[PDB]
DNA sequence: ATATATGTGTATATATACACACAT
DNA sequence: TGTGTGTATATATACACATATATA
């Protein structure tokens, strides 16, 4: 029974501030490099773990989103289910990082089916653009099994399009086409005028025009003969439920239109015929303005590019070009880390291979006799001699069937051929290898 | 004005419109894209249907997915859904050899299609006058060459094709419960107006072509007769299929349900208060 | 369009008599041998899969479930979580097979917390009771990864109390004391008149009486004064919520009693002060009967022992001890099968070890000159078409720390020890092994 | 008289009676078995608490949880809380080696208790008669001890303890939202009747010794000092064993909340409808 | 002559916060 | 002034099955 007087300003200074920062950094705002909120990196880490044995196996969403608490997820698994279900589809994804089978939703029904059914796996796009997954930064916490953030080749944050809300700060980035983000990254790599990426929406046939920051995602209509029109595409904001009841229902039970459904597999098809009570005129401009205003064929979006940079701190960008220019420079210092790590690893591997070849070539002849020995004397005799102690575990690793023919040839071939890899890693630069890695995205 | 009812364009008019009662919102997500927009409907139910055998027509209209189905289809409990026309004239069609006795206003089958006999009267074909009192109801009803013309009906959808999951729960608990509910109008199971949309419960990947098994029992009759099968078990109708849904909707295999003479006994034994009849029915 | 015709009789005889005898067999109606319903068996199979890496680690109940979809449980993962939350309790189970961490429920509130909080692992009781898993029968379906039924030493179905409902058939078995079921099993083994197990409820301090084959469960009430009583215990069927609001609030609203709450560590402890409106006849028998009936301190129950035998067929028993006499008889066969399989495996292991020692002795003596000889013809050579021709790959697959005298003697010692173990396995019987296994359960 | 209310048997009577607010039904199950059985309440909330700041009392009493809290403790919105008697006398003593100015009727904390001057008059300790020259009423009002006594209270429970889970959401979104709701009665805060039961968020055991960390910040401030530890992150109060729950309840580490002079200004920044204030407050 | 409950199963829903640019 | 998006908190509701006591 303890009595402590806690001033309210201390509560707001510690607990409220900590929760606000936690929502800002670890809940809503995505990473600039990786492109994932700190729930989608959990989902992808678990799904890529599940694909260790079989790469093409489809695993249930209750198995991918389930059991992420051992990776460090401190929240309920239903949030992981709804977050991994939204990133496996194609109606809202310009570059899906999960390929799934089942009802993941469509543009008409922007709601995935229950997690009891739908299966998902890591898509080939992830394997095509997410390289150096073993060189990714390590998080401070020991319980955070996934790395601090993965290391894609192009900025994924601009591709799929994100929208997050946190206390104090919120982010909203529109989707950008892959073929333009790739061009921008390639231009930034060599050093040139970075052409801005073009905003493109998934499964959308309209016209995304930008005037100044604002975007003017449009639709399409077509007068059949004189009064009948065919809305061939509604803006990207709209479902089918919240377009019949939002613009099409409050235009029929008013004495304006009579509409039918022709939403074929192409997309949205709400055929509409106007009755006598309408104010449409022969002027094309006024008719166009009234049609695109009343039917809600124009939506307006403005990006708010707020991302968590490589330092873990929030950052707001004015345009996507700056984001690409900074991301290229951040990834160019990780390509160099890949070069250094590969050089060291190949040197360490060739030394072991050469030691193994030496042991096979000097034991078969009959110099290092192992007959009638024990563990300790062999491990001491091989450690006292040079070139062998640093890999003294190598004594038993090659197994009996290497003390034959057709193995000394192979054992020496590995040592001879690892110098090709080492020399290749000792001459390639960051720009050359990055350019080579960027040509495999198709 | 049902919230989840996906209306057809021709719903309420004189057309071969169809309703597509599922057993969940998940199974109906892909229907709105792949269905025929002129003659196809849809209403997702909510789990197992209420056992409505023996209840009066005041507790049936208390479950959500027993009043919604009644209002959407336009059926009203305790009233005849159809209204047949006169049955004076008689004629013969002579299709595939068997003598089909038809009336002046009937509906024959042509490879699974419905065409009125009255319009067929324009061309001679094989129409042969025959005397009255030739009531061969079962003779022409075995493959349904005769459907009495409906003088008037309050039915919005002139088809109640039921599609649910092909698992045991969705095939032996929601299938016969809905059959017993629609049994309140013993005329739907007389013109093939209640249909079962068969759903694959297992899709194997033998060779490069996908093999479809509609029931688990059917699958466990060629399992050790099939080469290198890597099957997928479908638990949910619309949530384990991506383009198989489109094929199964645009190329469906219906089963029209027909009531035998002693349908009441079967329904009472399966859906009844006496649990001892089921112990003597499952033991044989 | 493939309009077919299906009679109603063909629907309720093929598709209705496939869910009727699925809710009976593959649902409810616990297996007589295994002791679990299918969902419980799948949950424990996944828990064993997780405990393979570490059996002392607690996993989330969203991870203990969820992953059972690939094991062959196509029935939704919420049912698996709910059935696994009812297995880790100590208030409900007289012999839990899952240990829990968190709020899995109490008698006062018979509801576990949400799966987002509670962790579950395999209990020590399962490891002490469930043996011969590797020799358990396999299911007919290849998708059913867990065995057909596990093999415990004692009939766990008569240990925790089960209640199952299904089309046509229902089962209800009371919880029985572990120490009495074990004694009945031992008596059935040795062969003699079997004493029927007694019914014991976990964390219950009352009386259970056998009358005319029934079971009456009575709580205890005491009188501290003329108008004060202490309800020390209530029947097991009750909770705090459904006893206050079904037996107590009726009385309070009727102006008969005034009750204070003491539902603490010692179960339920309601203290009742009577009013002048409530009759308090001095006769001991009448007063006791009135108190017992009015306060709902008596609960009568009758069993229904419906189980599934070893052939997957429904079996209805009459006496309480008529499942032990059958379970023991059947399990003796699965113990004899274990003995035979262990004999074969130990003989094979001893033969392999002896061949390994012989080949090592030959190779260190120069009989097999591995040096200066290709691997393929070395395999074709004296390594094959000899005494050790059956395991030629294994000898070829030996590593280096065996030509040394340290492990050359180790191989011979293992070869001599495996033969000793085989000597044990041929000089033993079913009865001795089963009665030795029963001694582990204290 | 709500459904999910573990009422104490001494609720409507004068005693040290406490109401325990959790954020869910799962955090209550072990409280019913570790309660005091005479002085402890309980009502499980439902997730986040509706933003109380800036709401009219009519809209305040529309959220089910806020209305339930208002109906449980006996508080009324719009009417001030328990009243107080007349003051003006001073009886300063030397408790704990300090001159503590006390009125003729207050409550004095000896060591984690509540004793009043009226009952202190019969225990024979030092009384010093002091005139009304002093006016520093806040000199004793800022601390828990020496609080104004009660003459008539409509409050069922004499204490309100908010026992939420010590995760980020519990301490950041729900606790300083019930704080904002209860700020409608600052007399509760003045008397030290709004407490927070310090629940662990990380119970990490080293060898055989357990360490309770009530916040993530305290764990991270000692993570590099303890030996090799297996962290047990308890997400919610429903993930705690009965021994730890019993130790938490029966050996509670309370945190009495006391409001400063400018509490409205520091509430408008966190709860008001102006995100720029949060932007400026977070960037520091 | 009805009511209740017990445990696997079939589907589903709700209130609440946070912010910032469109639409009123 | 008002929905609206996506990651978090907590929770709830209908239906099926049988049979053995409490109730009418
Ligand atoms: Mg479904
Ligand atoms: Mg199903
Ligand atoms: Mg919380
Ligand atoms: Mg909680």
């Amino acid at each position: 029974m303890q009595l402590n007087n806690r001033d309210l300003k201390s509560i707001i200074d510690n607990e409220a501030l900590a929760y606000a920062m936690y929502t800002v950094e670890n809940r809503a705002i995505p990473n600039m490099i990786d492109g994932f909120k700190p729930v989608q990196r959990f989902v992808i880490a678990r799904a890529l773990d599940l694909a260790r044995g079989n790469k093409d196996k489809f695993h249930k969403l209750a198995s991918i989103a389930g059991g992420v608490a051992d990776l460090g997820y401190h929240h309920g698994e239903n949030s992981a289910q709804d977050a991994g279900a939204l990133m496996a589809n194609t109606w809202n994804n310009n570059f899906p990082l999960l390929d799934g089978q089942g009802n993941f939703g469509s543009r008409t029904v922007q709601k995935a089916a229950a997690s009891r059914y739908i299966f998902a796996r890591v898509s080939k796009n992830f394997y095509n653009v997410y390289k150096d997954t073993e060189y990714a930064p390590v998080h401070q916490d020991k319980e955070h099994i996934p790395p601090a953030f993965y290391l894609p080749i192009i900025p994924t944050v601009l591709l799929n399009g994100v929208s997050g809300i946190a206390t104090g700060y919120a982010t909203y980035i529109l989707p950008h086409s892959v073929s333009s983000v790739k061009k921008a990254v390639l231009q930034a790599l060599q050093g040139k005028k970075v052409t801005k990426p073009k905003v493109e929406f998934p499964e959308f046939r309209g016209e995304v025009v930008e005037i100044d920051g604002q975007y003017e995602i449009r639709g399409t209509y077509k007068f059949t003969s004189r009064t009948q029109m065919h809305i061939t595409e509604i803006p990207y904001k709209y479902d089918r439920e919240t377009y019949v009841s939002k613009i099409l229902d409050p235009l029929e039970n008013k004495g304006f239109i009579t509409w039918d459904d022709a939403c074929g597999e192409h997309g949205f098809g709400f055929k509409v015929k106007f009755r006598k009570e309408y104010s449409l005129s022969d002027n094309e401009e006024e008719r166009h303005a009234k049609i695109m205003k009343d039917f809600g064929l124009i939506e307006r979006r403005s990006q708010n590019i707020t991302v968590i940079n490589e330092k873990g701190k929030l950052q707001v960008y004015d345009n996507v070009v700056d984001l690409i220019k900074d991301f290229v420079e951040v990834r160019k210092t990780y390509v160099q880390k890949r070069i250094d790590n590969k050089i060291k690893e190949t040197e360490s591997a060739f030394r072991l291979a050469f030691a193994k070849a030496h042991f096979i070539k000097k034991v078969i002849s009959g110099e290092i006799v192992v007959q009638g020995k024990t563990r300790k004397e062999l491990t001491e005799e091989l450690s006292k001699i040079d070139m062998y102690s640093s890999y003294v575990d190598k004594l038993v690793g090659m197994n009996i069937f290497h003390m034959t023919s057709d193995e000394a040839k192979k054992l020496a071939e590995e040592a001879k051929a690892k110098k090709e890899e080492n020399e290749y890693w000792k001459t390639t630069d960051v720009v050359t290898e990055y350019t080579k890695d960027l040509e495999e995205i198709k | 004005k049902v919230h989840k009812h996906i209306k057809a364009n021709l719903c309420g008019k004189d057309a071969d419109t169809t309703l597509f009662l599922t057993e969940g919102d998940s199974a109906i997500g892909y229907l709105i894209d792949v269905r025929d927009k002129e003659l196809h409907g849809g209403y997702p139910l909510r789990g197992k249907v209420l056992n409505s055998w023996g209840m009066s027509y005041a507790d049936m209209l208390k479950n959500k997915e027993l009043f919604d189905i009644c209002a959407i289809t336009g059926l009203v409990l305790g009233e005849k859904a159809f209204e047949e026309k006169e049955d004076g004239e008689w004629f013969t069609f002579e299709l595939n050899g068997d003598t089909i006795i038809v009336n002046e206003n009937d509906e024959v089958q042509i490879n699974g299609k419905w065409i009125t006999v009255g319009e067929l009267r324009k061309n001679l074909m094989k129409f042969v006058k025959i005397d009255s009192s030739s009531v061969d109801m079962k003779k022409y009803k075995l493959q349904n060459n005769v459907r009495r013309s409906i003088k008037s009906s309050s039915m919005n959808y002139a088809n109640v094709a039921i599609m649910t999951d092909a698992d045991h729960d969705g095939l032996g608990s929601i299938y016969p419960s809905l059959l017993g509910f629609f049994s309140n109008w013993p005329e739907l199971f007389e013109q093939g107006r209640i249909r079962f949309v068969k759903t694959p419960v297992i899709i194997a990947q033998v060779g490069k072509k996908q093999e479809w098994f509609y029931t688990v029992a059917e699958y466990e009759s060629a399992k050790d007769a099939l080469p290198k099968h890597s099957i997928r078990y479908i638990k949910g109708l619309g949530s384990l299929e991506k383009s198989e849904y489109r094929e199964m909707i645009q190329n469906p295999v219906y089963d029209v349900v027909k009531l035998p003479e002693n349908w009441k006994e079967l329904f009472e034994m399966l859906m009844g208060d006496n649990a001892d009849l089921r112990k003597e029915w499952m033991s044989q």
